[PDB]
């Protein structure tokens, strides 16, 4: 009998809700910063309660879900994040009133699965189609989610930035979702906001360069994954040392064959070089360095192992591992590479374009110290998202809560229309889609109950003429005040509770 | 030691081996559960899963019954494919029915013979819905893709399962008459999509070798060879290692450029256009042979260019112990072609027909590895279904009719064996109630439903379970392998007697 | 005081933050920022016990 | 425990053979004052071993400006070889302790 993993089934979906009521409190822009208490005690006031289930969380797997449920919004969207939170407990409720009235997990899966390619594609009906090769119509679509946001005291010069900087990697109509594989964020600790700016190819750290040139024309870019120095037990010299004769001659002879390997860089064509960590090897010989930038290479140092697999393949430097593997195709061709010093505190490297597959956009955050720096990331990255959002989803829904208001109206009539043993299942999927703007209008004040059922009055008759705009703190049309979002932090946030909730159905 | 008695063991064995079914007739079905896996021991770490095998190897189990399970889930595991979550429920489906009798006063030997008698007739009854499919080549095409549906859903994959299932029935095709292994090669490889994978006619390496190397080889002669450059082997030419000398290191420094100017000279008289090389090629070797038109490849699997003699007509040189009577592989058409993301070796042509290579497109680790385990059980079926092209109606439906022969014959005999027969004849109408309820649906209903087809001999249709409603059979899609049950049937029929043996049970640990 | 005194909830570590701030700033009225905040939260607290909304009485 | 000298020794082992470059590291900075003076006044050998060979002023320049940067090779290497060793023999003081009471 699956009676005793029925009691497990019900704890699981007690549990899962009990963590992911407190997000109740935090969920919008006038959500609730949530005070932390650390597992050693501390206290930690944090909003966003994704970052809250990445901070401080239990250990259980219906709670261990709940972190990969905003992970999974962290990466595909970013945003939605308090929201994909939200409606995987409302799910639940669903799901506690079908298992008293004695319907199988597995009916009440299938019937949510199908109900979820229903409602988006009722959803898509409800959103609106907008352009993501017009530069213009992006900076439009992406601020107004950007003033809808809590950010936008940066957000304002940071959003056409972004815009810009998609703009080279749109090169179809239908532009995809986004790599932020090829965005590297870059901080220079001087500078300004004012000052942070999109440089090509990617920009580079500190270099350390001993006789090397500063600005090269037509650089090569290289790689190097070799070792210059004798092995280690205990000393990275194993001598016995005592005398002068047998410290010179066994360490003139490590000056011998750094020289004949350096000498294959230069001939080879290389103008830029890529050294990662001394700890990632054993030992880097600077001496050989020094012969190796008296022969007039630029050389940064010091960099991480899998910092360079994102430079591998961004700027096409296929890997470099030993002088034979000095070839045209492994070696990156940037066209000009130089370093900034001035214009902020700091220097940073510029490779300013390279022979890159598709195009590789780096951006250079500026402030005045760390966290006015650590400013802008937030400003820059969020704007990112909501410009990769909706190039994911083409068309642009009208973010505030009222779609799933008008969603719920359709699934409940729909429901009962289509057929069901599992039409309560759908009817029930329904009732769980307006607890999140209800729980979102007990944020805004201006009782949520009365709010709730005064949207599905103008969802129901005008199709929508009233929303939930927390500009005015309760009711007011996002379309006559914009609020919007992009398609794909609504569908996503909805899409992976769904699954999550099929699953954990399931799940003894 | 702790002398367990048969009061005692009865409850062990039904605490031990049934909490155990209850797991695995979770796991069955596509539209069945699902179980959390909580590992035994400290951090545990948790998957989802639609598999009892893996249920077993995270949780550990020290149930002196189900510990039984655990060999027969081995069993139906490697020596079958698929068939370990079903044979393992069961075993505990026969169990419940021994339950009662056991509460009367039974002895299980009564149990024990009841069953075997009942196993032999109902196997008679599985040969009587043993129909053939290798009659027609279109039949035995529909065979195949009636079956490559059923296990793969059946071990977590349904997502991407169309695009295996056209390119895994094909392969299966040209062994014609003869199951193999070993003549379809398994390649994993990250890269592209799971829309994107490959079936190659012939037998594939995943080397990039590029232009340096010839790449394009017509007529081909293959040596299949695990002979090195600098490893120094067998058959010597020059100096060997010694002592107690400081100027012997001229000979030895020597040495080495005489013999691998040698076995470039030993591979040219072969006449081969490719040196299939398990080891290292050293360059200047390499540059060698590229001039001349030798194929060269270094760092070969271990398992691949043993498979590529078999493939060719080749043989291995073990170990430069053959420098020249080791024979040579043939194939047509040698062509790089660039798939997904990488440059791979596509050996097309070669001298069996029967040889493939399924080439597996994952876009992560994660959809990759589990698409293969789930691929070789399939193939393992299908290699059996080449032997015997037969099928029997799945969904429960032959779990209906060989319960009905088993009924039929508890109906004519029942001594003292037959009270156990009908205990038989019911834990085979058990297994349908587990799919109904995988289905999610009344098993009393849809079982008597069942039940009043197979009365009068309605065999030809059984229940779909997507809707659960009754429908078509001897190919649905639905319609199972002829090889799975006749081992389920075998194995569960069995330990569960095993079981009822081991009443003196002994724990000394 | 508070500066001399050890802080014992983070309610109570939060307003050392806030009497601080007044102080750095000027030296009047920073004993006076205290009681307000105080009386403040026992008024909203009556409403949300009635039944306002906490974001309601902040507005 | 066996394993707190053993980290101990094979850190003190390296300090006796880097104290003994220290006294010619500051040689080393003793001739580089002895060959600024020398322009061809007074040409330079090299001792080495039995055999005492030629140098000139500027061979001899570079051959004490590269053992100057030998020994400096070989004390960064022991900066990192004092804490690695003091901090892996710190948490075995610990733990190993405890092996021997129970």
């Amino acid at each position: 009998d699956r009676d005793k993993p029925a009691q497990i089934r019900f704890s699981n979906i007690s549990a899962a809700k009990a963590v992911a009521d407190a997000i109740r409190t935090s969920l919008g822009p006038k959500g609730m910063d949530k005070m932390i208490q650390d597992g050693k005690g501390d206290v930690t006031i944090t909003n966003d309660g994704a970052t809250i289930l990445k901070q401080m969380q239990v250990l259980h797997p219906a709670a261990r879900m709940l972190v990969e449920l905003s992970k999974a919004q962290d990466i595909e969207a970013g945003d939605g994040t308090t929201s994909v939170v939200i409606i995987a407990g409302s799910l639940l409720d669903s799901c506690t009133k079908l298992l008293q009235k004695g319907i199988h997990p597995t009916i009440i899966s299938e019937s949510f699965q199908k109900a979820l390619e229903k409602g988006i594609e009722i959803l898509t009906d409800m959103s609106r189609p907008v352009e993501l090769s017009d530069r213009e119509t992006l900076l439009n679509s992406a601020t107004t989610s950007l003033n809808s946001k809590v950010v936008s005291q940066y957000s304002s010069l940071l959003s056409p930035m972004s815009v810009n900087a998609v703009m080279k990697v749109i090169d179809p109509a239908t532009a995809t979702s986004v790599d932020l594989r090829d965005i590297k964020i870059v901080k220079k600790l001087g500078g300004t906001i004012d000052d942070c700016e999109l440089v090509e190819g990617l920009v580079l750290t500190q270099k350390v360069s001993n006789s090397g040139i500063t600005r090269v024309e037509k650089a090569k870019i290289g790689l190097i994954q070799f070792c210059l120095s004798a092995p280690k037990t205990d000393m990275d010299n194993q001598i016995v040392v005592s005398d002068y004769a047998q410290m010179d001659r066994v360490l003139r002879e490590e000056r011998a064959y750094i020289l004949n390997l350096v000498k294959q860089i230069k001939k080879t064509g290389c103008n830029v070089l890529l050294i990662q960590k001394s700890i990632l090897r054993d030992a880097l010989s600077d001496l050989a360095l020094h012969f190796l930038n008296k022969m007039k290479i630029m050389v940064i140092k010091d960099i991480e192992r899998e910092d360079i697999e994102f430079i591998c393949k961004t700027i096409g430097t296929k890997p470099v591992a030993h002088i034979d593997q000095f070839t045209a195709d492994m070696l990156g061709s940037a066209e000009l590479a130089e370093e900034v010093n001035l214009n902020g505190s700091g220097k940073l490297l510029k490779i300013t374009g390279c022979a890159s597959p598709g195009k590789t956009v780096t951006i250079v955050v500026r402030g005045s110290n760390k966290l006015v720096i650590e400013e802008a990331e937030r400003s820059i990255h969020d704007a990112l998202c909501v410009i990769r959002c909706l190039v994911k989803k083409r068309a642009l829904i009208a973010g505030g809560g009222a779609p799933e208001i008008e969603l719920a109206l359709r699934l409940t009539e729909y429901s009962r229309t289509l057929s069901g043993m599992e039409s309560y299942c759908v009817r029930a999927f329904a009732d769980a889609m307006e607890v999140i703007p209800s729980t979102l209008a007990e944020n805004a004040g201006l009782n949520p109950i009365s709010t709730v059922t005064e949207l599905r009055n103008r969802h129901a008759q005008g199709e929508k003429t009233a929303g939930i705009n927390v500009r005015k703190g309760g009711i007011s049309n996002i379309l006559e005040e914009l609020v919007v979002q992009p398609l794909l932090v609504s569908v996503s946030a909805l899409t992976l509770a769904t699954e999550t909730v099929r699953s954990i159905l399931k799940i003894d | 030691a702790d002398e367990e008695r048969a009061e005692t063991a009865r409850l062990t064995s039904f605490i031990g081996a049934i909490a155990i079914g209850d797991l695995v007739k979770s796991t069955l079905g596509p539209k069945g559960m699902d179980k959390i896996l909580l590992s035994s021991g400290r951090d545990a770490s948790l998957m989802v899963t639609n598999d009892g095998a893996t249920i077993l190897k995270n949780i550990g189990v020290d149930n002196p019954a189900a510990k039984v399970l655990v060999d027969m889930s081995r069993v139906q595991d490697d020596e079958v494919g698929d068939g370990t979550t079903s044979v393992t429920v069961l075993a505990a489906e026969l169990l419940r029915e021994a339950e009662s009798l056991i509460a009367k006063k039974i002895h299980p030997q009564t149990i024990i013979a009841g069953w075997r008698e009942a196993t032999k007739a109902a196997r008679e009854a599985l040969l009587s819905s043993a129909v053939d499919h290798g009659s027609d080549e279109v039949k035995f095409r529909q065979d195949l893709m009636n079956i490559a549906g059923t296990t793969l859903s059946s071990k977590l994959l349904t997502h991407h399962k169309d695009h295996f299932t056209k390119l895994a029935v094909e392969a299966v095709l040209r062994l014609k008459g003869s199951g193999n292994l070993e003549a379809i090669h398994i390649i994993k490889k990250l890269g592209g999509s799971l829309a994107d994978s490959y079936l190659d006619e012939g037998f594939l390496l995943d080397k990039k070798i590029g232009v340096n190397q010839p790449k394009r080889i017509e007529n081909a002669k293959i040596l299949i060879a695990n002979t090195g450059m600098d490893t120094d082997k067998i058959k010597i030419f020059g100096s060997r290692v010694r002592v107690d000398s400081t100027a012997k290191v001229a000979e030895i420094e020597h040495a080495e450029k005489e013999k691998m100017k040698e076995k470039v000279e030993r591979i040219l008289k072969h006449g081969i256009n490719c040196f299939i090389n398990r080891q290292l090629i050293y360059n200047y070797p390499e540059q060698l042979f590229g001039a001349a038109g030798v194929m060269a490849i270094e760092h070969a699997d271990f398992a691949g260019v043993e498979r590529l003699a078999l493939v060719t007509g080749g043989e291995i040189a073990s170990t430069f112990d053959h420098p020249e009577l080791v024979k040579l592989g043939s194939c047509k058409l040698i062509e790089e072609v660039m798939i997904g993301e990488d440059k791979l070796i596509h050996f097309s042509g070669v001298a069996l027909g029967e040889a493939c290579t399924i080439v597996l497109r994952g876009a992560t680790q994660q959809i990759l590895d589990e698409a293969e385990r789930s691929l070789h059980d399939a193939l393992c079926v299908l290699a059996q279904t080449v032997k015997d092209s037969r099928t029997v109606y799945g969904g429960g439906c032959s779990e209906m009719l060989m319960a009905h022969a088993v009924t039929q014959l508890a109906n004519r005999t029942p001594g003292k064996e037959a009270v156990a027969m009908e205990s038989y004849a019911k834990a085979l109408r058990m297994l349908p109630t587990i799919i109904a309820d995988n289905a999610g649906y009344d098993s009393a209903d849809l079982v008597a439903q069942l039940r009043a087809a197979h009365s009068e001999g309605n065999t030809t249709a059984g229940l779909d379970m997507r809707e659960g409603t009754i429908g078509d059979m001897a190919i649905l899609g639905i319609t199972e392998s002829f090889q799975v049950k006749r081992q389920v049937l075998l194995s569960a029929a069995e330990a569960a007697e095993v079981i009822l043996r081991v009443d003196n049970i002994i724990k000394a640990a | 005081i508070l500066k001399l005194l050890e802080v014992e909830h983070p309610a109570a570590k939060v307003l050392c933050e806030l009497a601080d701030l007044q102080d750095k700033e000027v030296g009047d009225g920073t004993t006076s920022v205290v009681i307000i905040a105080a009386e403040l939260l026992k008024n909203a607290d009556e409403l949300v016990k009635q039944k306002i909304h906490p974001t309601s009485v902040i507005s | 425990v066996e394993k707190y000298q053993q980290l101990q020794k094979d850190l003190s082992k390296s300090m006796s053979g880097r104290q003994k470059l220290e006294a010619q590291l500051t040689e080393n900075n003793i001739v580089k004052e002895e060959l600024a003076l020398l322009d061809g006044s007074n040409v330079v050998f090299k001792l080495l071993g039995p055999v005492l060979v030629k140098q000139e002023l500027g061979e001899a320049r570079a051959t004490v400006g590269k053992r100057l940067d030998y020994i400096t090779a070989e004390i960064k290497r022991y900066e990192s070889q004092l804490r690695d060793l003091e901090r892996q023999s710190e948490q075995q003081r610990e733990t190993l302790a405890q092996l021997q009471q129970e």
